[PDB]
RNA sequence: GGAUUUUUGGAGCAGGGAGAUGGAAUAGGAGCUUGCUCCGUCCACUCCACGCAUCGACCUGGUAUUGCAGUACCUCCAGGAACGGUGC
């Protein structure tokens, strides 16, 4: 086919759709946050979708290259054109269009009715983004990793104040010990969060991201970051001070930072990654674990009703002068007496003549055509819907009866001296016999 | 509050299997609403082929968990 | 013919079972699995019988694997007598039935008329018997289900077939 | 007076259920009747040597049930 | 139709071989004793043949296709980003655009 | 109070039905009498124990407070108890 | 036309006649096959009776799958990635197809648990060494053709295209 | 309350008392809810007794079954409702 | 309405011995990493007492039946144990 040509055609298609949906969908917006948050994942994946084209075509030269050079000659023509277009003009009397030539692209990248979603959009949204509380990037999972600090430290006032001030600071001297499993679990409800930053930052380039984080690990910790003035270098992840800058970094390739402690600088990695991503994801979210404390705090301390809503979050009948009835004649009219009219959606009516009327009243009349059955008087004050059908079912029996039907009456001897009904005998006769 | 429905069955020769794997060889002879049937003629029946006959054994429902029959009645 | 379709004249070293599989892979092709009456007592040895949706189902696996290869001798199948216990609880528009019974059910003999798209009516011809017209309100199931019933089956001492009728 | 009744101050709640086949699971029940019949909701479930299955709609049993862990933000005395 | 808009195509794969004014791959395809239905500009399909060879150029750029390939498409969203910012303001000046001249004629 | 349950299992006494137990006990036939109580009388039943020497003896009395489950009537399909 | 989610919800998913969960969706002629992993993990059996798909492919993960029927289809090749979706897979029930040379027949033989199988009333049928070739790259298999293998064959289909 | 009585009528893997899944489509509850389970099947743990070889499940069906009160672990939705 | 049939539980647990037999790349301790020695979790092969019997399904070839009915499961001989739980 057309490899350095209609490659480069299918690839045009994709990156140009990918950009009207992403113009459209980075200008306009929608109000729900939820939506808000999906919808950055979405132009990030719009990027995607432009980002697959763009990896089928950036290295798309082993067509190019080499169709550049036969494809490069002044002297041919129609001679492969007619080849082309003697292979064409075959039967194609197929009268009927197709818009599914390029008309793809804009029902693959736009919006859709009930979810803005396109081809691709058919479960796009924040479906698994978003827990119960969080909302989309209102709320966050600490409670998790609360529970998993809870069930290792065990302490009888390990309550709301030591959770955030441990879950809020970067690198102080922790409320629990590092040199324990207390740094894998700092590691594993890091890992939550991250995981949770990198939804709430989708249209960011991940993978440029991951590069700075990973040139983070491998120089801005171990090569002087923290400065000093014991204290001229130490670290937090490895437990070990330095004289100065250089003991530091001797201490690092010495015997005992090659092997000899269970803390070295690969028997400390695990731990170490997760302090590192525990520390970014705090001094980044700074706002955002303060959000979520202040909502803590709210529902901690807000009322009852509030909280658990924002978590789900004389009879008298009237005169022509709008007064009341006085009583005697009241009895007399004798309002206190109720009708269950089913017909009328199981209304109920006070006032026997108002019943009855109702009868005739629209909500029956409606009442009566869905149910399948005419608002004619033989069945007024037959109210329950069984009963109505039975009724009914009667009288269509008696009016078919009663008809003179003349398909099975009118009757028709033919020939033969034997008799069929008008039906069979027009039947048999147009069906070339009578 | 019904007693079970061992009325033709009484007085009759059931192979009964109670907890512990255990078998009951033994004659249908009285209950209660507890379903404590209770068997004359009664063998125990152990895991390996040994059997001892016990005289007469009111084995309760508390365990026996099948038992079969060895006649119409 | 009949919707519930016999299939027999295979091995009896395979397993019910497992020619119950196989039958399930043969027939969902040539017709709708709804129940395969699999017995393997000595009176009924080497046999089954496969419920399709459609009585025309049925038969059609009956012509189409009108001897089809399996099971250590070429299966057979055609219709069924009857039909089974779950279908129990369940070219012109006019043509003359020649070998027409003057015995038939016009129950059943609607239900033959009616396999097509809904025909019209069927008249058994009541004077000189062992004739009868049968009209369908579409021409072109009567014609499909009259050149079908070519030579059909119906109370199987006689084939009652149905060509278009006359001028 | 039973516990059973302090059980019963739990709908909206976040709890922990160790059940009877070893069962460890985490769980916002749906609703619990006095034989402690308290239904799972959006639960991570894992018995002994298990995964962690979820069940977005189960019927956690009574009597098969072991240990029952509250809220944090559950008023002992004011739960019975 | 899919027959037509492969005629479309063979016409776009020729005016993208086109290398003179006066000389190209269609000329002979024109009078060379079979039809051409595609090559008149009074036609309206000379509108389609045009975003055809639009479409072509855009195979035919050297950074369209040709010998290079440029990845901040293939994984960049940062770029993308940037280019959806551009359309919409471009987008911006012209309901600008839309809304004076409306005012003017009015 | 009573039990569609208990009308479920008055639907599956009386035929071949098969009960299955708890140490494997599974009598699959004739489960003639039983009783709210599901004290299970079988008859002319199919049983394995487990043992896969599934052997078939004659009027069982296979309590129920040991029943694993029940096969029934697939027939009922549309019992009045769920219908 | 569109084949959806909604012919596959709609779709019947209850016993099949060797009392297996069979789902199927005869009566569509639907050519796409997208949205299935919605049978949600309750099916074993996906039929698609009356369809017309380009070729074999196009499935979900199902590590429980026990049967598919796609015979009466437009089944023209056979596609890669069918064992580790189907790892519970022995009927895969492809007759009436149009598979044509042995070159579809190269994921065929990737499956541990192909038994029970059908491709019949396609091109590959009445070839010579066809069924040779099936019996040397089948090996689990039981029921070919609805009748048994043979050591025999196996013994030819080995020995034989060395 | 009556907790399941909405998620009746679906395929609900109903658990055992020696932890294995049946999926059948419930019916209806008791006060000592013995189930009826309707197109009910069964599935445990064919155990390798080894590492290399693995764990699977052998399939089997009961049809209808009425699982005596003594039975349920949990009762969790697997099928929607046919 | 937690006492012999169902929802206040009898649930938990552990896989028989050994050979200078072996695998743990990313995972165990000390002899202060590499080398090497001994040490408290499995599987593959082999020795016992293929952990021991029953039966069921199946793979192998031979072998009896051509037959209509709603299934726990329906041939017989012989091998092998790929799989299940029952007594120790």
């Amino acid at each position: 086919m057309e490899t350095i040509l209609e490659q480069q055609r299918r690839y045009h298609e994709e990156k140009e759709r990918l950009m009207d949906v992403m113009a459209k969908e980075m200008l306009t917006k929608k109000s729900t946050l939820r939506d808000q948050i999906n919808s950055d994942h979405r132009t990030r994946a719009m990027q995607d979708r432009y980002m697959e084209v763009s990896g089928n075509l950036r290295d798309l030269y082993d067509d190019k290259d080499g169709l550049r050079k036969e494809e490069l000659n002044a002297i041919s023509g129609p001679n492969e054109f007619a080849e082309f277009y003697n292979r064409l003009k075959q039967i194609k009397e197929f009268h009927r269009k197709h818009p599914n030539e390029i008309c793809v692209p804009m029902s693959v990248e736009f919006e859709e009715l009930l979810k803005a979603r396109e081809n691709p959009s058919e479960e796009a949204q924040n479906l698994v983004e978003f827990t119960d509380e969080e909302g989309y990037g209102r709320y966050l999972d600490l409670h998790d990793c609360y529970l998993k600090y809870i069930n290792l430290k065990a302490s009888e006032k390990l309550d709301y104040i030591t959770y955030l001030s441990i879950f809020d600071q970067l690198f102080d001297i922790p409320k629990e010990r590092k040199n324990a499993e207390y740094k894998r679990y700092l590691e594993m409800l890091l890992e939550y969060l991250q995981d949770y930053t990198d939804r709430v930052k989708p249209l960011q380039d991940q993978n440029e991201l991951f590069g700075k984080i990973q040139a983070e690990f491998e120089k801005k910790w171990e090569n002087g970051t923290f400065p000093g003035w014991e204290e001229r270098a130490q670290r937090l992840f490895s437990t070990k001070g330095k004289s100065l800058e250089s003991l530091d970094t001797s201490l690092f390739a010495k015997n005992p930072k090659s092997k000899g402690t269970k803390r070295d600088t690969e028997r400390n990695k695990d731990i170490a990654f997760l302090e590192a991503q525990i520390y970014e994801y705090v001094e980044i979210l700074g706002e955002q674990r303060h959000l979520t404390h202040e909502n803590v705090q709210r529902k901690q301390a807000r009322t009852g009703e509030e909280r658990e809503e924002e978590e789900e979050e004389k009879n008298l009948p009237l005169g022509w002068d709008g007064k009341p009835i006085p009583y005697w004649l009241y009895k007399l009219h004798g309002l206190n007496i109720n009708y269950n009219c089913e017909i009328c959606g199981n209304y109920t009516y006070r006032g026997p003549k108002a019943f009855q009327r109702h009868f005739a009243e629209w909500r029956h009349a409606h009442g009566m055509r869905c149910l399948g059955i005419p608002n004619t008087a033989h069945f007024a004050n037959v109210t329950q819907i069984e009963d109505a059908v039975s009724l009914w079912a009667k009288l269509k029996l008696q009016k078919a009866s009663e008809r003179w039907q003349p398909d099975t009456e009118e009757e028709y001897e033919d020939s033969s001296g034997n008799v069929v009904n008008k039906k069979t005998y027009e039947d048999l006769k147009r069906q070339g016999l009578l | 509050a019904h007693p079970p429905e061992l009325k033709k069955f009484m007085d009759k020769k059931l192979s009964l299997k109670l907890n512990g794997g255990r078998h009951v060889q033994g004659i249908l002879r009285g209950f209660d609403p507890f379903m404590n049937l209770v068997i004359d003629e009664c063998v125990e029946m152990a895991t390996s082929g040994q059997q001892n006959n016990i005289g007469m054994v009111v084995i309760r429902g508390n365990s026996i968990i099948m038992l079969e029959a060895l006649e119409r009645v | 013919p009949n919707h519930t379709i016999y299939i027999n004249n295979m091995n009896d070293k395979i397993k019910k079972e497992e020619l119950k599989r196989s039958l399930y892979a043969l027939f969902s092709q040539f017709g709708h699995v709804v129940d395969i009456v699999a017995l393997k007592t000595m009176k009924m040895r080497g046999q089954a019988f496969v419920i399709f949706k459609e009585l025309g189902s049925s038969t059609n696996a009956l012509r189409q694997l009108q001897g089809f290869p399996f099971y250590g001798k070429p299966m057979r199948i055609q219709y069924a007598k009857t039909d089974s216990d779950i279908i129990s609880k369940m070219p012109n528009y006019i043509l003359f039935l020649n070998n027409l019974p003057e015995e038939t059910n016009e129950m059943m003999l609607s239900m033959l008329f009616n396999q097509f798209p809904g025909f019209k009516e069927v008249r058994l011809v009541p004077g000189r018997h062992d004739i009868a017209f049968v009209e369908f309100e579409n021409d072109g199931q009567a014609g499909a289900a009259r050149d079908a019933l070519q030579g059909f089956k119906i109370t199987p001492s006689h084939a009652m077939k149905i060509t278009y009728a006359k001028k | 007076m039973k516990l059973v009744r302090f059980l019963m101050k739990l709908s909206h709640e976040t709890v922990t259920i160790e059940l009877k086949n070893g069962t460890q699971v985490h769980g916002t029940i749906t609703g619990v009747d006095v034989s402690m019949n308290t239904h799972l909701k959006a639960v991570k479930m894992t018995l002994k040597n298990r995964e962690p299955v979820q069940l977005e709609t189960l019927s956690i049993r009574g009597n098969n049930i072991r240990y029952f862990i509250l809220p944090d933000s559950l008023p002992l005395d004011t739960l019975l | 139709s899919a027959f037509d808009l492969d005629v479309v195509k063979l016409t776009a794969q020729f005016v993208a071989r086109n290398g003179r004014q006066f000389l190209t791959q269609l000329m002979q395809k024109e009078q060379r004793n079979y039809q051409f239905d595609f090559l008149r500009p009074q036609h309206s399909l000379f509108n389609y043949f045009t975003k055809l060879v639009e479409q072509y150029t855009k195979i035919l750029i050297p950074p369209k296709g040709l010998f290079s390939k440029l990845k901040k498409e293939a994984e960049n969203p940062r770029e993308v980003l940037d280019q959806v910012c551009y359309r919409v303001e471009w987008a911006k000046f012209q309901e600008r655009e839309r809304k004076k001249e409306e005012e003017e004629k009015e | 109070s009573i039990g569609v349950p208990i009308k479920v299992l008055h639907e599956a006494e009386g035929h071949i039905v098969t009960c299955e137990t708890n140490t494997g006990e599974v009598y699959r036939g004739k489960l003639i009498e039983a009783e709210d109580n599901m004290n299970c009388q079988m008859s002319n039943i199919t049983v394995t124990y487990r043992d896969g020497r599934v052997a078939q003896l004659e009027q069982v009395y296979i309590r129920g407070s040991k029943i694993r489950f029940l096969i029934l009537p697939d027939m009922l399909k549309n019992a009045p108890m769920l219908k | 036309v569109k084949l959806t989610a909604e012919l596959i919800e709609q779709a019947a998913q209850y016993t099949n006649a060797v009392r297996d969960r069979e789902l199927d969706l005869r009566g569509y002629k639907i050519p796409v096959i997208e949205n299935l992993g919605a049978t949600l993990d309750q099916f074993d059996a996906i039929d698609f009776s009356d369809n017309e798909i380009r070729k074999l492919d196009g499935f979900p993960l199902l590590r429980r799958l026990k049967t598919l029927l796609v015979n009466n289809n437009r089944i023209c090749r056979i596609g890669e990635g069918l064992d580790q979706a189907l790892p519970c897979l022995t009927e895969l029930i492809l007759t009436n197809n149009s598979l044509v040379e042995l070159g579809d027949l190269d994921p065929l033989a990737s499956l541990k648990s192909l038994t029970y199988l059908s491709i019949l009333r396609n091109p590959v049928t009445n070839k010579k060494h066809y069924r040779l070739y099936v019996i040397y790259k089948v090996p689990q298999v039981r029921v070919l053709d609805f009748q048994k293998v043979k050591l025999k064959e196996r013994q030819e289909a080995e020995k034989m295209f060395k | 309350s009556s907790k399941m009585l909405q998620h009746i009528d679906y395929r609900m893997r109903c658990i055992l008392q020696d932890g294995r899944i049946f999926i059948g489509t419930f019916k209806a509850f008791d006060k000592h809810m013995n189930l009826i389970l309707c197109d009910c099947d069964e599935f445990r743990k064919i155990k390798p007794k080894n590492s290399k070889q693995a764990e699977r499940e052998e399939k089997r069906v009961l049809g209808l079954v009425l699982l005596r009160g003594e039975n349920l672990v949990s009762m969790t939705v697997e099928g929607p409702p046919p």
